[PDB]
């Protein structure tokens, strides 16, 4: 899911206190799409409502299904709202704290996003952006191995209690490590960036469990989005909640902090990214990569067989079996391609598109080999006497919606075995009543 | 341009912008914003929608093709007007008095009755307008060559 899902099926006050900092709001907005952009930057100035059929007429007719398509968005975000403009026509204004808290954030205003940092002078201990990278690097890895359950990874409690939650590893019995089911593997194939929204998204769905106000949560998380790579913030001026949700961050490797009681902290490249190559392939199946990490190779021979491994190189070839064997691990072609293409090297981006047809396609193909037979279990009925009361008794299947197979040609039909008990009462009592 | 003020109003500028400070509430209001709105509605200065609206229906094709006829007469006139200019012999001299003669003559046989019917029937197209521009440019240039070959005997 994506930010708009989440935010549209929250309540309008959720919405209303999220558009109170100026970090949300320039989220929200970079979020739209392109012709919501131009309407909302047009009516930042707007101190009245302007009316529908007038904001309708600037764009044109053959156009029509984005317009209703962007103001449908805006009227689920709740940017503007409708006003019963005099004269029984309708006026369209934006939410007024939303445009006052976007003017701040663009034009200037109020007091700063983060509180200080000069006061506390320079940093005794800081970092460099090369091993900030690596240490969110080393997290995310130590996460990754985590979920495949290697000895080497040691996280919090908690932290496997999430994953529980979120469904990629289940504890079937207490004590014994979880094990990482279909939609686990699903996840690991998953792009770092889409991976870490994913597992923010489920920690905000859960986040009412732990009594965690979800407009701080969500008004910091965009705030780190914005903030500048390889500049520390105060932590002061938090809520402790928040204040544990940040040591939470620290387990993820999107901040770096030195110490539990440090009031510095310096944002990572991954929780900039978390607001929104080294792999070739080639023609004859074959996967060149530039990698030396073991998560990567791992990945790749998921879906593929390895057959070289140099200390900065794998070649490794993709396979009509090692393809089947990741799908019937639960991995689909769609995913595969994805990936492929996420992690494809800067070279093959000069080819349109980056990755060959063939390849692709070939993928596809392998992916419909398993799903080739359909099974559906039923009851087959193939006594009918009379048309008239096949059609009946087919009529009140398909109200009951048992039906899965019909042909009125033979008169047969197919049912749903938990349907049968019924359409079988039925049956009877229609003889009953003859 | 003009004098040493032009050095002072550099001087002036130069001096306000030396202290410049950026603003906010000054750049926009709501009503320069509405104004701007509607400037830019259709219908607008700018979105100026008439534009001869039903022109291909307006002034009815029965007098459309009359203006039709008039604007073929009056472009073999001038054309016949311009190819006697220049006038380089004493006999092409009265063939342009001819001309100029026989432009009068047609004009007040037809255009007039056109302006007329068109006066009566109220059209908001200035049809005339081109033509008498037309018109009106061949006769200040026949004017402004017999002011020539006056002055070139002198």
């Amino acid at each position: 899911r994506n930010l708009q899902e989440f935010l549209g099926g929250l309540s309008p006050g959720v919405l209303d206190r999220l558009y109170g900092h100026p970090a949300t709001c320039l989220a929200v907005f970079r979020e739209l799409p392109s012709l919501a952009k131009n309407w909302v930057m047009r009516m930042l100035f707007l101190e009245q409502p302007l009316p529908q059929a007038a904001v309708a007429l600037w764009v044109k007719k053959e156009f029509s299904k984005a317009q209703e398509e962007s103001t449908g968005l805006l009227s689920g975000l709740r940017i503007w709202h409708t006003q019963l403009l005099p004269g029984g026509l309708q006026g369209l204004i934006l939410n007024p704290i939303f445009r006052q808290n976007l003017r701040i954030a663009l034009l200037g205003g109020g007091k700063a996003w983060s509180d200080d940092t000069s006061q506390l002078g320079p940093d005794k201990h800081a970092r460099d952006v090369p091993s900030l990278d690596k240490y969110a690097e080393e997290r995310w890895e130590v996460v990754l191995h985590f979920m495949v359950g290697s000895p080497s990874a040691a996280v919090s409690q908690d932290l496997a209690q999430l994953l529980s939650q979120a469904g990629l590893m289940k504890s079937t019995e207490p004590g014994e490590p979880p094990c990482i089911t279909s939609a686990g593997f699903q996840f690991l194939l998953l792009d770092t960036p889409a991976q870490l929204w994913y597992f923010m998204l489920q920690y905000l769905q859960t986040a009412q469990s732990r009594g965690m106000d979800l407009v701080e949560i969500l008004s910091f998380l965009f705030q780190l989005s914005f903030s500048t790579l390889g500049k520390d913030y105060s932590v002061e001026g938090m809520s402790d909640s928040l204040l544990n949700f940040l040591q939470h961050l620290r387990e993820f490797g999107l901040v770096f902090q030195r110490k539990r009681k440090s009031r510095r902290y310096y944002p990572t490249r991954l929780a900039i990214n978390l607001s929104s190559g080294f792999i070739v392939v080639e023609t004859n199946y074959r996967l060149y990569a530039y990698t030396e990490s073991e998560l990567q190779i791992a990945l790749i021979a998921l879906f593929s067989e390895m057959l070289y491994r140099f200390p900065n190189m794998v070649v490794a070839q993709v396979t009509r079996e090692s393809v089947q064997q990741a799908i019937a691990s639960g991995i689909t072609a769609q995913q595969i391609i994805h990936f492929l293409r996420t992690r494809a090297h800067p070279v093959m981006l000069k080819q349109t598109p980056v990755l060959p047809p063939t390849i692709t396609d070939q993928i596809r193909l392998w992916e419909l080999e398993r799903d080739r037979l359909r099974f559906t279990e039923g009851v087959l009925y193939n006594q009918f006497l009379s048309q008239v009361d096949f059609e009946l008794l087919l009529a009140h299947a398909r109200e009951l919606g048992v039906l899965v197979f019909e042909n009125s040609a033979k008169r047969l039909m197919v049912v749903t075995p938990a349907g049968h008990s019924d359409v079988k009462r039925f049956w009877k009592r229609q003889k009953h009543s003859s | 341009a003009t004098s040493q003020d032009i050095i002072n109003s550099f001087q002036s500028i130069r001096q306000e912008m030396e202290a410049y400070t950026p603003k906010l509430t000054q750049v926009l209001s709501s009503s320069a914003a509405s104004s701007t709105i509607t400037a830019l509605s259709p219908g607008g200065a700018l979105m100026q929608g008439g534009t001869q609206q039903a022109i291909n229906q307006m002034v009815p094709n029965d007098i459309q093709s009359e203006l039709k006829h008039l604007y073929v007469a009056v472009g073999e006139l001038l054309r016949h007007f311009w190819s006697c200019f220049p006038v380089n012999t004493p006999f092409l001299e009265e063939k342009v008095v001819k001309m100029k003669s026989n432009l009068e003559r047609f004009q007040v046989t037809k255009l007039c009755p056109f302006q007329e019917k068109i006066r009566r029937q109220y059209l908001s197209t200035n049809l005339v307008s081109h033509i008498e521009e037309m018109l009106q440019t061949a006769y200040n240039k026949l004017h402004t060559w017999q002011s020539r070959r006056l002055m070139k005997k002198t």
